[PDB]
Parts: C-alpha cells; sequence; structure tokens
C-alpha cells in the first residue's frame, strides 16, 4: 500500500542550566505529524480524528502517564547527575523510538538516543547499547540504567508489543487521509543566470501527495542528464513541493518540456512546454 | 558539534499578482535548536505567521516550517530571516519567485 509505513515518538530535551530544562516531544508517522505534546501539563495532543489508533482511552491516558512521568523524572535525573557526568551546559538531548512495517509483513522496532547531535545509545534486542561517539559516558549510562526498577522492562513492552499494535491499528484508522492521491499543479520559471548565455529553467512541482514523484526536463523523448533536482520540501497541508533545473544556451530552450510522472496521474504526465 | 542551517524560500503556488498565495521559509539542518526565524514584509516583521512542532532528521538535525498567507504584488518584498548560535549575523534570503 503507500503512505506511511512506520510510527514513532521523538523527544528533545534541552538543559540550559541546573534550574532550566525544556523538553518539546511529539508523534508522527514517517514524516506527517499526528500528535503533539503540551510540555507543561504533559499531555498528548490528537492532531487527526484518528491518531488514537484502534486504542481505547484508558491505553491511551496510560501511556500519556508513561510518556509524562519519563519526561520528568529524566529531566531531574539528568540535572541530579550532570555533575558525576562531567557535563557542561548548555546541552542537548535527543530521542526516537517507535516500529516499522516491511514489505513481508515483518515489524521491526528501534530506539536511538543522542547528545550533541551525535549518536549516544540505542536499543539492540532488549539492551542498552552505548554508541561509540557517546564515549565512556554513554558506557556508564547503559550501566546504570538497568538498576532502575522496571525502567528496562517498561522500554521492551513497548517496543516489541505496543507499537506493533499500534502502529497497525493507526496505519488502518487512517486509511482515508494516509493512501489518498492528491495531484500536482507544475509550472515553469527562468531562474537567476547560471552564466552568460546561459538560461537556467525551473520546473515547479507543487502540492503532491504521497511523497514519491519523478521530474525530468526532456527534448522530446530524451531525457536531459543535466537536471538537477532540489530538496523535496514540505507544504503545511500535507503535500510537497520540488523543482528540476537545467541549465541551458540561450539558444537551445525551445523544443524543452518538463515532464512530471506520480501516482495521483497515471495515463496522466503532465508535460509543460518552455517555448 | 554544531550545524549551521539552511533557509529555502518558496510560494505554494505560481505567484500571480494580487492573487492570495502562501509564503513559506523551510530551515533545516541546523544544531541545536534554539532559533530565531520571522518572515519580513520590505523589512518590517509579518506577525501572523505559523510554524510546525520542532523535528529532527536522521542525522539528528533539526528542521522546521514557517508559514503564513500573502499577497504578492509587484513592488513588496518578502524574505525569511533566521539567527542562531551558529552564525556570526542573521541570515536573511529573499523570496524569488522565478527560483
Ligand atoms: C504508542 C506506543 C509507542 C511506543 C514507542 C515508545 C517506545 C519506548 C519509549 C521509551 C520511553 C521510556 C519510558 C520508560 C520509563 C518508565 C515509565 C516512565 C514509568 C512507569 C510508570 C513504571 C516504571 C517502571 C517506573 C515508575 C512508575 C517509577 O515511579 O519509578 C520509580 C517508582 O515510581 C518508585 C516506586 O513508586 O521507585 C523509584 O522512584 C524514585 O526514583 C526516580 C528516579 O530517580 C525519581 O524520579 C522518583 O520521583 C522516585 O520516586 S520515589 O517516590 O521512589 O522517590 C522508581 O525508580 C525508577 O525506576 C525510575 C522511574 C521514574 C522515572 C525515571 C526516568 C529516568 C531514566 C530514563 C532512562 C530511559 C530511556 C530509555 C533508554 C534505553
Ligand atoms: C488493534 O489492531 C492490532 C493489529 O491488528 C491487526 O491489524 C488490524 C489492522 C486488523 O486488520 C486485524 O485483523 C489484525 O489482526 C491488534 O493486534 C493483534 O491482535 C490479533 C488478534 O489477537 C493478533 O493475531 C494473533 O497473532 C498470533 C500470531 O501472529 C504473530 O505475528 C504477528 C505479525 O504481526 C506478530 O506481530 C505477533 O507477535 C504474532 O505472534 C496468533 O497466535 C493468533 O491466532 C492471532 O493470529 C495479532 O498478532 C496482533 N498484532 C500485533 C501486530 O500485535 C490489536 O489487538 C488491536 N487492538 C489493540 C487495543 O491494540
Ligand atoms: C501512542 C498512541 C497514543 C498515545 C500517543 C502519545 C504520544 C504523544 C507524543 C509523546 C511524545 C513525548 C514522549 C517522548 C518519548 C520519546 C522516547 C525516545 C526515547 C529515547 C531517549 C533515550 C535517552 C536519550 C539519550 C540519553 C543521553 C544521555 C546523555 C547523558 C546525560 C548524563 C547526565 C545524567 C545521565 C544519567 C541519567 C540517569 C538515568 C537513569
Ligand atoms: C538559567 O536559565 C534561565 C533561563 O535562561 C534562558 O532561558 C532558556 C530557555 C534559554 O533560551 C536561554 O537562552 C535563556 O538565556 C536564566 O534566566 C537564569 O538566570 C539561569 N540561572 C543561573 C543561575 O544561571
Amino acid at each position: 500500500f503507500q503512505g506511511p509505513t512506520s510510527f514513532h515518538v521523538i523527544q528533545t530535551s534541552s538543559f540550559t542550566n541546573s534550574t532550566w530544562a525544556q523538553t518539546q516531544g511529539s508523534g508522527w508517522l514517517d514524516d506527517l505529524q499526528i500528535h503533539g505534546w503540551d510540555s507543561d501539563s504533559g499531555t498528548a495532543i490528537f492532531l487527526k480524528p484518528w491518531s488514537k489508533g484502534n486504542f481505547s482511552d484508558k491505553e491511551v491516558a496510560e501511556l500519556e502517564e508513561i510518556f509524562r512521568v519519563y519526561i520528568f523524572g529524566f529531566a531531574r535525573e539528568v540535572q541530579d547527575f550532570a555533575g558525576d557526568f562531567q557535563m557542561k551546559y548548555p546541552f542537548e538531548i535527543q530521542g526516537i523510538a517507535g516500529c516499522e512495517l516491511h514489505s513481508g509483513g515483518a515489524i521491526v522496532s528501534f530506539l536511538r538516543g543522542a547528545l550533541g547531535g551525535l549518536d549516544f545509545l540505542s536499543v539492540k534486542n532488549a539492551s542498552c547499547v552505548p554508541s561509540p561517539e557517546g564515549g565512556s559516558r554513554a558506557q556508564k549510562f547503559c550501566a546504570l540504567i538497568i538498576q532502575y526498577q522496571g525502567i528496562m522492562e517498561t522500554v521492551r513492552i513497548l517496543l516489541y508489543e505496543t507499537c506493533p499494535r499500534y502502529l497497525l491499528g493507526v496505519l488502518n484508522a487512517g486509511k482515508a487521509d494516509l493512501q489518498r492521491q492528491v495531484k500536482p499543479e507544475a509550472w515553469l520559471s527562468s531562474g537567476p543566470s547560471p552564466g552568460p548565455g546561459r538560461l537556467q529553467l525551473v520546473c515547479h512541482v507543487s502540492g503532491f501527495y504521497p511523497k514519491p514523484v519523478w521530474v525530468m526536463w526532456m527534448r522530446g523523448e530524451q531525457e536531459q542528464q543535466g537536471t538537477q533536482l532540489g530538496d523535496i520540501l514540505p507544504n503545511a497541508n500535507w503535500t510537497w513541493y520540488l523543482r528540476a533545473t537545467l541549465d541551458v544556451a540561450d539558444g537551445e530552450a525551445a523544443g524543452l518540456s518538463c515532464r512530471v510522472k506520480h501516482s495521483s496521474l497515471e495515463g496522466q504526465d503532465i508535460i509543460l512546454y518552455w517555448r | 558539534i554544531q550545524r549551521t542551517p539552511k533557509i529555502q524560500v518558496y510560494s505554494r503556488h505560481p505567484a500571480e499578482n494580487g492573487k492570495s498565495n502562501f509564503l513559506n521559509c523551510y530551515v533545516s539542518g541546523f544544531h541545536p535548536s534554539d532559533i530565531e526565524v520571522d518572515l519580513l514584509k520590505n523589512g518590517e516583521r509579518i506577525e501572523k505567521v505559523e510554524h510546525s512542532d520542532l523535528s529532527f532528521s536522521k542525522d539528528w538535525s533539526f528542521y522546521l516550517l514557517y508559514y503564513t498567507e500573502f499577497t504578492p504584488t509587484e513592488k513588496d518584498e518578502y524574505a525569511c530571516r533566521v539567527n542562531h548560535v551558529t552564525l556570526s549575523q542573521p541570515k536573511i534570503v529573499k523570496w524569488d519567485r522565478d527560483m
């Protein structure tokens, strides 16, 4: 099927000084946000009417309690052990955890953490594994976490039991949005000159969903190998934006066309002529 | 480590003077997460601006989308202004409808 195939939660915890920590959190299907997090109360914000998947209101409130208690508890402990771990302020910790459905029906779970914008730890087969970039600090951290009642068993249950249930349930609940096809618009412009006697031909494609798209400059049936694709960039409405540019001689533009192919446009390729 | 931000400015739809559109500023690839982003119309801060909740990529670098409804005109200049700890001064990226 099309659209997302993975669910994850993220954490960004910013430690300014011993007094001041802040945590930002959210839930995602691939790239699409489906939960927010109100930091001060420690509660979830459900961004879509199906963001609870097939879970009961009770199981959802219990998961929010787990994450609330984790976030405040973690922030407090970090602050209390910052001296021992020789931390210098300010510093920033990140986390990601979740699961992903593979083409054969297999669901693979993951958890990773970061410090200083570098790998710090991961969970591999139910254990805390320190990353090389985290050094002796990450070793200390993984040697310490096993001393806390219920932490490692809770992480195990959430990753390997709860997350796969949630993921299949929410991909099914949101399928009308998640597998919808939305057709792009496209248009041409002349970009900043790339040099004397040269033109930059720009083909813009905006408002497509899902994300995979194909865009090429052409001279009839011939692909122009000089096509440069930009980054796929987000619009705010669950669609994307992309440009494809071709640097061409000032007399060579005529006969050139931009061709767009997309899952929403089967039998309906967009072809746009420069002249 | 630290990472300076990439800044990309673009309209949602082709620009047509006097027609309502959405102006986007996508700021990405940066670390740490603290950042200040304003959209500007003729050098002055736009007040109504929406942004995404913080997210990050596989390499742990952050990204945000800032956006507002706007109406392009022939005279009016629009731009995104970013400040970050990694920049010795604020970076300003102009909107150009032909890029
Ligand atoms: C949609 C699905 C998607 C899934 C994908 C996500 C998939 C994966 C998502 C990952 C999210 C991880 C969340 C796991 C955290 C576990 C829940 C947060 C807690 C849950 C409720 C039961 C657990 C087992 C423990 C509880 C409830 C607990 O209360 O714990 C305390 C307990 O309440 C008390 C008896 O009441 O005794 C002790 O508390 C003392 O010591 C604490 C630490 O010093 C103090 O803060 C505390 O005030 C103090 O209390 S005191 O009264 O005893 O002094 C216990 O100490 C403890 O054992 C510590 C618990 C307190 C929070 C400490 C967190 C800091 C360490 C975090 C590092 C882990 C990151 C992952 C690394 C691999
Ligand atoms: C919410 O939805 C989840 C997922 O349910 C399914 O997907 C949805 C969209 C529907 O299409 C259902 O038909 C699917 O079942 C439910 O989780 C599952 O519950 C069913 C019923 O208990 C479980 O099926 C059993 O699985 C056993 C063998 O399957 C093994 O392989 C799977 C591969 O996914 C593996 O994940 C799992 O560990 C299994 O061991 C078997 O003993 C038994 O006869 C039966 O077939 C199914 O395994 C569950 N899936 C997962 C991924 O956990 C939830 O119960 C539902 N509600 C809530 C509240 O979560
Ligand atoms: C799910 C269906 C319905 C409910 C949805 C609710 C979802 C809403 C979003 C929830 C978002 C908030 C939760 C965020 C949870 C993200 C989990 C990612 C886990 C990874 C983080 C792992 C650690 C992060 C990496 C750790 C780095 C540590 C750096 C060293 C610090 C040293 C100073 C002290 C250290 C000692 C501390 C001792 C501790 C016991
Ligand atoms: C500790 O921090 C307090 C908050 O400072 C700031 O707020 C955070 C969110 C950051 O954005 C940071 O850039 C700001 O400077 C201070 O006001 C307070 O004085 C500090 N206290 C001590 C003892 O250093």
